[PDB]
């Protein structure tokens, strides 16, 4: 459904959001 | 960040790293804040989301809509919704300050100055400057009050706040003349916290509700002028300790306290936590079986003054230790139950007889047959009733959610208080790492213990 | 009855004040720790 | 008076230090007049004679605002509050002198005086008086004298008056003399004209917007924060509820 | 003047993900904040305008 | 009624005092402690 | 040998993995989707728990003809 | 070798872990044992 | 249920509350990626 | 020469050459706990029978009227009274008192001010000995299961006559009647508890049986093996390196305690942890959370029940339900 898909997709945004800052700090310099 | 060879903290006490500095030991608060208040605004708007407009609150698991009810906000008489733009205004203005509390905590935390003492002497403090101590407690002081002040101004020119007690079956009300007598205020904290007393569990008008905020909110602002101008005696100087640690164990005590008595107020309180948001109190919902067995016997042409039961006592009606006229059985041990459908039915002796025979309202036969069956009885898994029962309906009472929570909560925090409190008096003394192993106390004691 | 109360109320009133006043009486410098 | 907040290279300025280097502040802005916070986004001053000049009117347009503030909040609010004021709100007080119409001058607190001047009477005076006491401004000279303090002076006593800010006639209660206390009550006088510059703004913008005057709105909006505010101005009528 | 307000609301979800993400990356990347002060200045007053926006037009849908 | 109790159970009673006497005697036992804790204060 | 954090962060065991791993997933995934876990181990399928002669749960009675008794008691 | 970070394939194995956790409970209210 | 204007976010508004508690793991990541230093 | 009456005193009471230390935390626990232990041999040996259910119909309890050891107890207090604080003054008759289950209100009472003053003594102690302050944070968590027995749980049920009596058998029944009422099996706190336990157990043979398995020699085989230690030496008495060795052997060389420190800590924490846990879980079933409820959950394709052991211990726990207080309920919900 589009209700089940819409709230995958901002599931795997949230989710993905905070890892993806770590890893963007991790490849881009660092003082993580 | 920082490591464990600098700090002589591991990961796992990393917070502990921050004690000393200052501007990210703020920023650590802010982004907090900005954690409690994005709950708030989620969680209400997932409320209003899944919030449904013919069942009440109650049967839908809510616990802030009914706090934004109480606060009477979209709600009419009889606790029934007309609204739900308010609760969604609640919603959306939490997830926005959210955002701007994130946004200076992350800031103060990664890139704002480590410590404020420097650049900032305003808002720089060691823990040791009890002087400093005390200005900031007193400003906090002063916004707490002015917290219970905006209360009261919701309470009296604002719309009012929800009235259960109002005659028909409650409704949102002004509060006019508010209770400032200080003998009935300081009764309430004086009070013995046991059964038929309750402590401040049991203010039971919004009248006495307003007025101990009154004197909250002006005892809050008088203390903190008095804590910004004043320095601790020399008398709280010798029996406190003066650590950031210590501080936070003594809020760590005052917040378990807090936390054990919003369980009491969630599980027993019907005023500040109306019935028709929260569902009915255990003691409610016994009462409210017996009266319905009652109407419906009586129904049946039954004399319900003359039935006893199998043990003598009385099926429907018996006395209370003192001698007021209650519902017989179990419920005998909620004798002292006070609610809005039932105290009409209450003169001076008690239930009334003549009342119980001719007097009984149609609102009032309905709360009691919705209560019954609205027990705050349930499972985890929110399987509705007696752990016997199967599953069919889906309901646990958020009165249930509430004080099992906070009662968890309270006394975690108890036991965080014992921790902190334990480990700033071993800091303080100098032995918080262990036995010096040169100069041990206890090979320079006595023997025979 | 009243009489037991009386007593009873000093007794615990008697216990608690010297518990309050103990720990009020410098009671962090009650310890065996150097500074 | 601790001047180093607002004159200097450690003054206050429009972003704290987090969100504003000491770099990015322009070099025609370094702590040398009063309010002076590094506000130049649009690069309106360019150097130091530009900026005395736009100086010259923003003091201007900060003492006639902080004049114009009283003079639209206070007639509303006494006329609310019971006073025989015709046209408190200050929109409407223009077209209560239209058809031979005339006010009341509410002398606080010795009461209402009618006043007998029609409009072309108090244009005219308006207009003399401001030529003459503008044309004085800028020319720097001025005929008679008698101002407190200083007493009856000559017409002499204006040379070497600074502009803006000329002492003696326009000073009968000193208060300036001091060189600490004049530049810091000049940082008072500008914040609080910078204030009431903003709040004239907003007295226009509200009065078109709610179609009465700030002390309405304010009256109103205090009696009900929630029911009365621009959403709900805006909003018109009442909101079909979302149950 | 409801699809205004949802295009603004859309816009304004995009907005605060792209600050979610950027904001700590821009404030702990090295001289990256001392660099990105344009960029970060611009989402913050994009951001507040969109609210803005919305809470202005949710009295006109 | 039958026998004597003292009915002081509930009715929101103040530290449950149903007598002033025992307000005085926990208000004179608190102070005979805090003036022998106060009298022999600066001793230590 | 290998201490197994250097097993762990390395591209020959994930590009090993990541085609075993799901393949195992999918197995399973299919052992219960085509029926092959009822057939194997016996469990009855959620319309066969009864048939038309009994409409009660089954009771294993006989010892020594247990297995012609549980045959004659289970879905067919 | 390590070519990927350790923490990272941590984090990825808590993720799916974390998923399928997920599933279990919200099988616990859909198709069979479900009181439905 | 929401306002009919915002009725579309309803599927983003169902997951926000679970954003707090993602913080407190996205702090052992972080942890993780110092190698809990 | 610090000749003060109060300085004296509070140097008598602080004293750590005392055989018992007393301690501020010890002038109340001291007098309580003797208050609550006087009362309770008194009543377990020569109480009258207490009308528990408040029905008029009493119970026994003590020795003097027929129970033996395991059977006896201090029951508790009556239903009519449920919370409402019934101490002796407020009572007519000392005999009405008994009658009504005054003295279990009084041992509850003074029992939970001792135990919380002893935790506080307990940290006091450690305090004046220079030591870390956190076993008192390990006793609080019997401290918790005790006050939720006793305290929490007739406060979410309305009456001390819910309160655990003080007896073996009224334990059982007490067990009884909340699986019943609670399906405490069921609760995943009441598993973390029952989990702490058994891993208590677990671990304290495991830890003495490797640290007598690693003992060093220092006797011969006609002394006991204890006699290798003496009291105060400064060196070890077991190889902390081959028992770390076998154990890593035995299970997994990873997953260790080779740190005898973390050994230590996580034998403190495990059991502490889960009975702060189920002594929670007891606390929220006193506002009716309750376990797991699966029944009837497991249903077929046309809809029939298919019964499970959740179904099974729910035929058991109606049992349970329909047998207790077999005279006290007048409607067939147990609300109340
Ligand atoms: C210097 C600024 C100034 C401003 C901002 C306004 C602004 C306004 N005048 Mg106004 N006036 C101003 C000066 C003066 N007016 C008048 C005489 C009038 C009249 C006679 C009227 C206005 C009216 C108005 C309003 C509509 C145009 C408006 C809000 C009209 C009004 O109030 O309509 C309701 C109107 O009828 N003004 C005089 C005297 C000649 C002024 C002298 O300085
Ligand atoms: C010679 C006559 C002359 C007159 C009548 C005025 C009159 C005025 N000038 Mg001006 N000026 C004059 C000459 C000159 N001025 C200037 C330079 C300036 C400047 C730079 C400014 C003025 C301003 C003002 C106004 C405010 C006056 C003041 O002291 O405010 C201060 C206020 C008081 C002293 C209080 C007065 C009210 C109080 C007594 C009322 C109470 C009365 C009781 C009920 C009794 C006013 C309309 C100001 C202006 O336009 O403001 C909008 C302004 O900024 N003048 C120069 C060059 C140095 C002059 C040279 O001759
Ligand atoms: C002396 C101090 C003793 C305190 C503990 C013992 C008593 C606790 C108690 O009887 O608690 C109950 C009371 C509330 O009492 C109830 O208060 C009720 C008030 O409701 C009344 O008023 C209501 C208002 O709407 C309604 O009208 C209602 O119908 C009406 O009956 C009733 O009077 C009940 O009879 C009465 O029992 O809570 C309160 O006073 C709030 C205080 C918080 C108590 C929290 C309990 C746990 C505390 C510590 C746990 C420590 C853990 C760590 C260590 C382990
Ligand atoms: C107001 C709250 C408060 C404050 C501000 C702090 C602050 C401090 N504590 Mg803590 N603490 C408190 C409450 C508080 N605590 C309580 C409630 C307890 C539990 C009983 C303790 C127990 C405690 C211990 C045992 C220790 C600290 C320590 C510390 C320091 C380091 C913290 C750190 O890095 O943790 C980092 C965070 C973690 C490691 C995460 C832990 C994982 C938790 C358990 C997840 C729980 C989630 C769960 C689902 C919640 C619901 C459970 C239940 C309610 C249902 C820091 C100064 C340390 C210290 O003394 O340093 C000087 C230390 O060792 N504290
Ligand atoms: C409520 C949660 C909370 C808060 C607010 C903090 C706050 C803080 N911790 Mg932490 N921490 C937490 C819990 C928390 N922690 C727990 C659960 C643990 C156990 C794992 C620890 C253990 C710990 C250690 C071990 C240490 C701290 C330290 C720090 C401080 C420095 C931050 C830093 O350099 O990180 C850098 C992190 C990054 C660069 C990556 C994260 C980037 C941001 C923060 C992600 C936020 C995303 C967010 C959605 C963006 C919002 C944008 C906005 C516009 C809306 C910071 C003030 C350090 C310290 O004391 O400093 C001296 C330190 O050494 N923490
Ligand atoms: C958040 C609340 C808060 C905090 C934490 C502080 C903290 C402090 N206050 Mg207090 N105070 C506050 C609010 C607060 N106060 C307000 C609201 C007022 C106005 C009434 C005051 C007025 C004030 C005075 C006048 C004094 C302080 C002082 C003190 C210090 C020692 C108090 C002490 O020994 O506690 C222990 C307190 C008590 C034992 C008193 C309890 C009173 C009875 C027992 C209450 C009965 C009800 C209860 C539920 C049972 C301490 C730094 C002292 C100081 O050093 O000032 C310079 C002092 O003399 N306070
Ligand atoms: C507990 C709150 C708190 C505290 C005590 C501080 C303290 C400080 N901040 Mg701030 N900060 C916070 C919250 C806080 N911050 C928040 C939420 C934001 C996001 C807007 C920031 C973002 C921020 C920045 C980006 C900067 C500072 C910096 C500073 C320093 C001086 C400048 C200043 O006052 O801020 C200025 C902040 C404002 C002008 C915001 C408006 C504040 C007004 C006065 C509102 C008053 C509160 C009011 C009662 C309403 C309460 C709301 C509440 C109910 C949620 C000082 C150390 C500066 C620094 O460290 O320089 C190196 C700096 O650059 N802050
Ligand atoms: C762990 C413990 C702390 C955690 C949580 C505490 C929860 C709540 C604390 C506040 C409860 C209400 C406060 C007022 C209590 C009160 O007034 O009691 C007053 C009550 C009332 O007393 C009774 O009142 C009845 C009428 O209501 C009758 O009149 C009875 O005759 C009368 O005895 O008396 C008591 O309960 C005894 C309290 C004595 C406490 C002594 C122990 C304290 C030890 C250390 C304290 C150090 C300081
Ligand atoms: C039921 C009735 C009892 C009511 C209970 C509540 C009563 C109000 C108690 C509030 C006390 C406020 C805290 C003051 C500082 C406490 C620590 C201290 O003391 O610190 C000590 C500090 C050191 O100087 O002293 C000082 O700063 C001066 C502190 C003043 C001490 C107050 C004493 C008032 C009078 C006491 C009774 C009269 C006693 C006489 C009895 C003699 C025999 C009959
Ligand atoms: C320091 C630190 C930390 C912490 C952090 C934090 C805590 C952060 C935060 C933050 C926050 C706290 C944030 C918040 C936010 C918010 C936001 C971002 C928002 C928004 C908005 C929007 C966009 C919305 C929209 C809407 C509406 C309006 C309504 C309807 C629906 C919707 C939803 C659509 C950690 C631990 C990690 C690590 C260490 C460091
Ligand atoms: C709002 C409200 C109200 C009001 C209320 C009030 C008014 C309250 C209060 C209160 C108060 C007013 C309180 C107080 C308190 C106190 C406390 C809580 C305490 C304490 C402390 C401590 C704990 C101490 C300790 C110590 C000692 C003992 C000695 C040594 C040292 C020290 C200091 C440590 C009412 C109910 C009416 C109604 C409803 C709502
Ligand atoms: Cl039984
Ligand atoms: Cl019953
Ligand atoms: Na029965």
């Amino acid at each position: 459904s589009l209700t089940l898909i819409l709230q995958l997709v901002a599931l795997f945004a949230v989710v993905a959001a905070g890892p993806l800052v770590v890893v963007l700090l991790s490849v881009r310099g660092g003082n993580l | 960040g920082r490591d464990q060879e600098t700090t002589g903290f591991a990961w796992w006490a990393g917070n502990a790293r921050l004690i000393n500095l200052s501007g990210k030991l703020l920023g650590a608060h802010v982004a907090h804040a900005g954690l409690i208040v994005f709950w708030a605004g989620a969680m209400n708007l997932f409320e209003v989301s899944h919030f449904v407009p013919e069942k009440p609150m109650y049967e839908q698991g809510l616990i802030l809509l009914p706090h934004i009810a109480t606060l009477g906000y979209g709600v009419g008489p009889g606790g029934e919704v007309l609204d739900t733009f308010p609760y969604f205004v609640s919603g959306v203005l939490h997830l926005i300050s959210s955002a701007v509390l994130g946004f200076g905590g992350v800031y103060h935390s990664l890139i704002g100055p480590e410590t404020l003492e420097e650049s900032y002497p305003f808002f720089g403090y060691v823990w040791k400057d009890k002087n400093k101590m005390t200005n900031i407690l007193g400003y906090h002081l002063i916004i707490l009050g002015c917290g219970a002040w905006l209360l009261v101004l919701k309470a009296l020119y604002f719309g009012g706040v929800y009235d259960t007690w109002a005659p028909g079956g409650g409704d949102v009300r002004i509060i006019s003349n508010p209770t400032t007598n200080a003998a009935i205020i300081f009764g309430y904290i004086v009070k013995s916290p046991f059964g038929g007393d309750g402590w401040i569990v049991s203010v039971d008008n919004l009248e006495d509700i307003i007025g101990g905020h009154i004197w909250i909110g002006t005892l809050c602002i008088l203390g903190g002028i008095w804590h910004i101008y004043t320095t601790p005696w020399p008398w709280a100087r010798r029996a406190f300790v003066w650590s950031g640690e210590a501080y936070l164990s003594y809020s760590l005590a005052a917040v378990s306290l807090m936390g054990f008595t919003a369980c009491c107020f969630a599980w027993f309180n019907n005023t500040a936590y109306p019935s028709e948001f929260y569902g009915p109190t255990g003691p409610e919902a016994s009462q409210a079986q017996a009266f319905t067995f009652l109407v419906r016997d009586q129904r049946l042409g039954a004399n319900v003054a003359s039935a006893q039961g199998p043990t003598g006592l009385g099926k429907y009606l018996m006395r209370s230790p003192t001698g007021e006229i209650i519902f017989g059985g179990e419920t005998m041990r909620f004798w002292d139950f006070r609610g809005p459908w039932v105290e009409p039915l209450r003169g001076p002796s008690g239930l009334d007889l003549v009342k119980l025979k001719n007097d009984i309202q149609p609102w009032q036969e309905r709360r009691a047959a919705e209560y019954m069956t609205h027990a705050p009885l349930g499972s985890l898994n929110s399987v509705g009733g007696v752990a016997t029962e199967i599953n069919a309906v889906n309901f646990v009472s958020p009165r249930s959610w509430l004080a099992t929570s906070h009662f968890c909560l309270g006394f975690f925090f108890f036991v965080g208080h014992l921790w902190h409190a334990g480990r700033a008096r071993a800091a303080a003394a100098g032995f918080e790492k262990g036995i010096d192993r040169v100069d041990e106390p206890v090979l320079s004691m006595r023997p025979l213990d | 009855m009243l009489t037991l109360k009386i007593f009873v109320y000093t007794v615990v009133t008697f216990f608690v004040g010297l518990f309050i006043f103990g720990f009020l009486s410098n009671d962090p410098s009650r310890n065996p720790g150097k500074g | 008076p601790d001047l180093e907040k607002w004159y200097g290279p450690d003054r206050k300025l429009f972003l704290p230090g987090g969100l504003l280097d000491r770099d990015d502040v322009p070099e025609y802005l370094n702590g040398e007049l009063a309010g002076d916070y590094g506000y130049d986004p649009l690069g309106l001053g360019k150097d130091e004679e530009q900026v005395e000049k736009y100086r010259a009117n923003e003091l201007l347009h900060a003492r006639w605002a902080m004049l114009a503030a009283a003079g639209i909040i206070i007639p509303e609010g006494l006329q609310a509050n019971g006073a025989d004021i015709k046209g408190g709100t200050w929109f409407e007080t223009g077209a209560e002198m239209l058809n031979g119409g005339t006010l009341n001058y509410f002398a606080v607190p010795f009461g209402v005086v009618q006043n007998p001047l029609p409009l072309a009477a108090v244009t005219l005076i308006e207009i003399v008086l401001l030529g003459a006491v503008e044309k004085f401004r800028v020319d720097g000279t001025g005929p008679a004298g008698f101002s407190p303090g200083v007493g009856k002076f000559d017409s002499d006593i204006f040379d070497g008056l600074d502009k803006l800010y000329p002492g003696g006639p326009f000073d009968p209660l000193n208060l300036a003399d001091d060189p600490e206390v004049f530049a810091e009550l000049q940082v008072k006088e500008i914040k609080n004209g910078r204030l009431a510059m903003i709040a004239v703004l907003a007295f226009a913008i509200q009065s078109y917007v709610t179609g009465e005057g700030p002390y309405a709105n304010i009256t109103k909006h205090l009696s009900d924060p929630f029911g009365y505010n621009l959403l709900t101005v805006l909003q018109g009528d009442d909101r079909v509820p979302t149950l | 003047m409801t699809s205004i307000l949802q295009i603004a609301l859309l816009g304004l979800v995009l907005v605060s993900f792209a600050l979610v993400v950027g904001v700590p990356v821009v404030f702990a990347s090295p001289n990256g904040w001392t660099e990105n002060k344009g960029v970060v200045f611009s989402g913050l007053s994009v951001w507040f305008l969109l609210v803005f926006a919305v809470g202005v037009f949710n009295s006109f849908a | 009624l039958v026998d004597d109790r003292m009915n002081g159970d509930g009715t929101g009673l103040p530290f449950g005092v149903n007598d002033g006497i025992l307000g005085w005697v926990i208000a004179g036992t608190l102070g005979t402690i805090w003036a022998i804790y106060f009298v022999s204060q600066k001793d230590l | 040998e290998r201490p197994f954090s250097d097993i762990l962060t390395s591209i020959r065991y994930w590009v090993i993995h990541s085609i075993t791993v799901p393949s195992l997933f999918i197995a399973g995934w299919l052992f219960v989707s085509t029926g092959l876990a009822y057939d194997v181990f016996g469990s009855p399928r959620p319309n066969e728990y009864f048939t038309e002669d009994r409409q009660d749960a089954p009771l294993i009675t006989d010892r020594f003809n247990a297995l012609e008794q549980v045959k004659k008691l289970s879905a067919q | 070798i390590g070519r990927i970070p350790l923490w990272l394939v941590g984090t990825v194995v808590g993720l799916l872990a974390i998923g399928l956790l997920a599933i279990f409970f919200y099988g616990s209210y859909v198709g069979l044992g479900s009181s439905l | 249920k929401l306002p009919e204007a915002y009725a579309p976010f309803s599927p983003i508004v169902d997951v926000l509350p679970i954003i707090p508690v993602l913080f407190i793991l996205l702090a052992f990541v972080w942890q993780a990626s110092v190698s809990f230093r | 020469e610090n000749t003060s009456l109060w300085a004296r005193f509070c140097e008598w009471i602080t004293s750590t050459e005392n055989r018992l230390y007393i301690g501020w935390f010890g002038v109340i626990m001291i007098p309580t706990l003797l208050t609550a232990i006087s009362v309770y041999i008194i009543a377990f040996i020569a109480a009258p029978p207490v009308d528990i259910d408040g029905i008029r119909e009493p119970v026994s309890g003590s020795l003097l009227y027929g129970n033996n050891i395991i059977t006896g107890a201090v029951v508790p207090t009556s239903n009519a009274i449920g919370l409402h604080f019934y101490p002796i003054w407020e009572a007519a008759s000392l005999d009405e008192w008994l009658y009504n289950g005054g003295p279990y209100q009084l041992v509850v009472c003074h029992f939970f001010l001792g135990v919380c003053c002893y935790m506080g003594r307990e940290w006091e102690l450690s305090y004046r000995l220079g030591m870390r302050p956190w076993i008192a944070v390990a006793y609080s968590a019997p401290v918790a299961a005790a006050t939720a027995v006793f305290i929490i749980y007739p406060i979410g049920q309305g009456s001390f006559s819910d309160g655990m009596p003080l007896g073996i058998s009224g334990t059982f029944n007490f067990m009884i009647v909340f699986q019943a009422e609670h399906n405490i099996l069921m609760h995943p706190f009441h598993m973390f508890g029952v989990a702490g336990v058994f891993g208590g157990s677990l671990f304290s043979a495991m830890h003495g049986s490797l640290v007598t398995s690693s003992l060093i020699r220092e006797t011969t085989e006609n002394e006991s093996a204890n006699a290798g230690y003496k009291f105060g030496q400064e060196e070890e008495t077991y190889n902390i390196v081959a028992a770390h060795g076998y154990f890593g052997r035995l299970i997994f060389q990873y997953a260790s305690f080779n740190n005898s420190r973390s050994l230590h800590f996580f034998l403190a924490v495990w059991p502490v942890v889960c009975i702060w846990l189920t002594a929670l879980g007891i606390s929220t079933m006193a506002f009716n959370l309750n376990g797991f409820n699966f029944n009837q959950s497991v249903v077929d394709s046309n809809g029939r029940v298919l019964n499970t052991w959740a179904d099974i211990i729910n035929r058991a726990n109606l049992g349970m339900e329909v047998m207790h207080e077999r005279n006290a309920h007048n409607f067939p919900l147990d609300l109340a």
